């Protein structure tokens, strides 16, 4: 999937790799600040911070920062520190998401006129990449087909008709280099708003971007150890990175995103599609604020892979108790080729290894599954429930796929006449 | 729009990869469908030399040739017009491009997940130029009861029998999800006279063939009397169905549900399992698409829970009026 990168990451790559006749100014002149920053050391490494006034803003995938009072413009270093005092380390709500402001960028202030602000954006579609230009930045648009080039003469012809004459050469060179950069590093979205061009050259004041993360095997030399931050309002978790590393090692698909680590509703569902449908059903029945995770396993993972996946979830759901106990939804479609016996054996092994914690946390488990060898899979689920004393309600192809959600949440009775079928 | 008909009971395929269990599953399906001949004529696998693999046609052991080089397979099997590509994500692009140098191949299934979107756009461009239908990437494939099934689609014989996939009904479907296509096989078999054809277009941002591609095929297929679409959050493909109904192009009843309604209730963006399943604008959410489809005259259940019930109701009306 396409994944957002930080403004710092995108600017680092651009400054490293773009090819232009344009003199890009202020290359690599940014300083990153967090609540743990050693400011003496920051200033040792970035003495240019004293050389002119500054701009400071969070770099956490927050859109429209200026409208939110989150861009401090034309400040001395002292002014930046005063501006950060009520913001750095503080919880903030942006839109409907709430998170901590904990990663900021400081850059030189670039004096310029409104007429020197431009807008450039490139983004991907089925039919090619659209390139957008506007002379009121801070709008001409051209489709570049899949096999087409974008030369400076093409940009002048198709995009720069309203641009000041004395800036067409430098804009056309920059946009041409930007597009080659976008292609070579497998971007899917790249917006510079504003791009500033003064008498002194080109300034990249803002950058937002997404790259196609599946292209790591192609681009890793140039990307380096690239980071893909979570959306504002979410944290990154070690368990997520562990599952992501498992996902990278084979053709099987193993995905985990934590929504609410303290939620009492946990899922362990096979398949991209089924995992979404179960999540939909949980939220339709009022469970959104208790839904702890989104994730899936699929593509015929081994017993061991599934054990390692499951144990991660069982560990996560036995960290702190909930008054009303917790629910684990082990669901899926009728699989095409995942071995239900092998995968459910791995889950059963995890359940056995965590039976102590699972009983202490009052977990109830609901299972619905079909596919290759599902009858043996359902049997071993029933069996581990019997041997551990954990309550497990086990259903097969004769139960509607999402019926166990209503059962688990109390909206419908548990039909024992359907067990194991 | 490309070909209306991709598969028949005479379709012959080459499988790229050492996928003996999937091939044998196809042959088990072929046999209970009463095909004259196996659907897999040859395999291509560059990591071994030329050899023969043993498979079973009913109780009878048969041999299917495995070729190290695609060119040899194509030359020896001119009857083949389908390639099923199990190449890993690293080489799926090159092998699929190579397949399209052979004019005999009119349909390609691409199994692998994790192909960069920019490479898939280049596959799409070459396939559009040549008129080749691509199913995938990142898919299990599809199934045409009585005729042909792609790879692992529909599983082993017990499921083929349970869901009546050995003979066609009147209901065609297209799904964004592999696993959920087999759930649709099950639901449709219990509520109607069964699946006529089903395709899983895969979860990627740019599927080689889209929902509307297949919906149009089904509209143009006389044996199909109603169409089921399992859509998903992300992108705007499903609005094309709204447009086709409005234009009078789509006249057969269409049932559709778009999964991903939960995303509207989250406080931050969540990337789901399918690479394409992320809404970049309000119009890309499942809630918006379900609402638009309902307003355009598509039959839309209140939730996935009621999908079977609305399929059955549409089916029974068509029977009552003599369409089925
Ligand atoms: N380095 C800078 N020098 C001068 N003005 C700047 C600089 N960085 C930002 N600005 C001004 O502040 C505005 C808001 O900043 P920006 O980084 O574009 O954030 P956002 O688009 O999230 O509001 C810019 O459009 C520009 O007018
Ligand atoms: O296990 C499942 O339910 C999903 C799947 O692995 C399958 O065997 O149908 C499917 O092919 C996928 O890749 O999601
Ligand atoms: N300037 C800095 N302050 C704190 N931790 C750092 N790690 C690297 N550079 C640092
Ligand atoms: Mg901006
Ligand atoms: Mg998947």
């Amino acid at each position: 999937s396409a994944k957002a990168i930080s403004e710092q990451t995108g600017k680092e790559l651009l400054y490293k790799f773009i090819c232009t006749t344009s003199a890009i100014q202020n290359r690599f002149k940014y300083a990153r600040v967090t609540p743990d920053t050693d400011w003496a050391r920051l200033l040792q490494d970035h003495p240019w911070l004293l050389s002119q006034n500054l701009v400071v803003k969070p770099d956490q995938l927050i859109k429209r920062r200026g409208k939110l009072g989150l861009v401090g413009v034309n400040l001395t270093l002292d002014g930046v520190k005063s501006w950060l005092k009520p913001r750095l380390g503080q919880e903030a709500t942006v839109g409907k998401a709430t998170g901590f402001l904990k990663n900021f960028l400081i850059e030189p202030f670039v004096p310029h006129s409104q007429a020197e602000e431009f807008y450039v954006c490139i983004y991907a579609t089925r039919e090619g990449d659209y390139v957008l230009f506007h002379h009121e930045g801070g709008a001409q648009k051209l489709l570049v087909g899949v096999d087409e080039k974008l030369n400076p003469e093409d940009i002048k012809k198709h995009l720069l008709v309203h641009a000041p004459e004395d800036k067409k050469e430098i804009l056309a060179s920059f946009i041409s280099g930007l597009f080659n950069f976008y292609e070579d590093l497998y971007f899917t979205y790249l917006e510079i708003n504003p791009l500033v061009v003064t008498k002194d050259g080109v300034y990249v004041l803002d950058l937002a971007a997404k790259v196609d993360a599946t292209a790591d095997y192609i681009c890793k030399v140039k990307w380096g150890d690239i980071e893909f931050p979570p959306p504002f309002g979410r944290e990154a978790y070690p368990e997520e990175a562990y599952i992501a590393d498992l996902d990278a090692k084979s053709g099987a698909s193993l995905k985990l995103t934590l929504l609410n680590p303290k939620g009492r509703i946990w899922t362990m569902v096979a398949g991209g599609g089924a995992s979404v449908v179960y999540s939909d059903t949980i939220c339709d029945l009022g469970g959104v604020n208790e839904l702890a995770n989104y994730g899936e396993y699929s593509g015929a993972p081994s017993e061991q892979q599934t054990y390692d996946y499951a144990k991660t979830i069982l560990s996560l759901m036995t960290r702190e108790k909930h008054p009303d106990g917790k629910i684990l939804i082990i669901g899926g479609s009728i699989a095409n080729f995942t071995n239900v016996a092998a995968t459910f054996k791995g889950i059963v092994r995890a359940i056995r290894d965590y039976q102590g914690p699972l009983k202490e946390h009052e977990v109830t488990i609901f299972v619905r599954r079909g596919g290759p060898n599902y009858q043996e899979g359902l049997r071993v689920m029933g069996e581990v429930g019997k041997t551990t004393g954990i309550p497990i309600h086990v259903f097969g192809t004769e139960t509607h796929m999402t019926a166990i959600v209503g059962m688990a949440l109390g909206h419908r009775p548990i039909p024992e006449n359907l067990y194991f079928q | 729009s490309k070909s209306t008909t991709l598969f028949s009971r005479h379709t012959k395929a080459i499988v790229w990869g050492m996928q003996t269990r999937a091939v044998q599953g196809m042959l088990d399906f072929d046999y209970v469908c009463s095909r004259d001949e196996p659907s897999v004529a040859a395999m291509v696998y560059p990591f071994t030399g030329d050899h023969k693999q043993k498979f079973y046609w009913g109780h009878k052991e048969i041999l299917i040739p495995v070729f190290k080089n695609m060119a040899d397979a194509m030359r020896k099997h001119p009857e083949v017009d389908v390639l099923i590509n199990f190449a890993s994500l690293r080489s799926a692009y090159d092998s699929t491009m190579e397949t399209m140098n052979y004019a005999q191949i009119r349909t390609i299934a691409i199994i692998a997940e994790g192909i960069p979107e920019a490479l898939t756009r280049k596959l799409i461009k070459k396939a559009d130029q040549k008129g080749v239908t691509i199913i995938g990437p990142a898919t299990v494939g599809g199934i045409k009861p009585g005729c042909f099934k792609i790879g692992n689609t529909g599983g082993m014989l017990d499921n083929i029998l349970a869901s009546k996939l050995y003979r066609p009904g009147s209901v065609a479907y297209v799904s964004r999800s592999g696993g959920m296509s087999n759930e649709l096989n099950n639901i449709i078999s219990r509520t109607t006279d069964g699946v006529y054809e089903g395709v899983a277009i895969g979860g990627d941002r740019y599927p080689g063939s889209t929902f509307m591609d297949h919906v149009l095929r089904y509209q143009d297929t006389p044996g199909v009397k109603m169409i089921v679409v399992l859509g998903e959050i992300g992108g705007t493909e499903e609005y094309k169905i709204c447009r086709g109904i409005k234009e009078g192009r789509l006249t057969k009843p269409i049932v559709c549900w778009c999964i991903g309604t939960c995303a509207t209730m989250f406080s931050s963006e969540v990337q789901f399992g399918h690479a394409g399943a992320c809404a970049n604008q309000a119009s890309e959410t499942a809630v918006a698409k379900n609402q638009a489809l309902k307003e355009a005259g598509v039959f839309v259940p209140r939730s996935f829970d009621e999908l079977g019930e609305i399929i059955q109701s549409v089916y029974e009306d068509l029977v009552a009026n003599g369409v089925i």
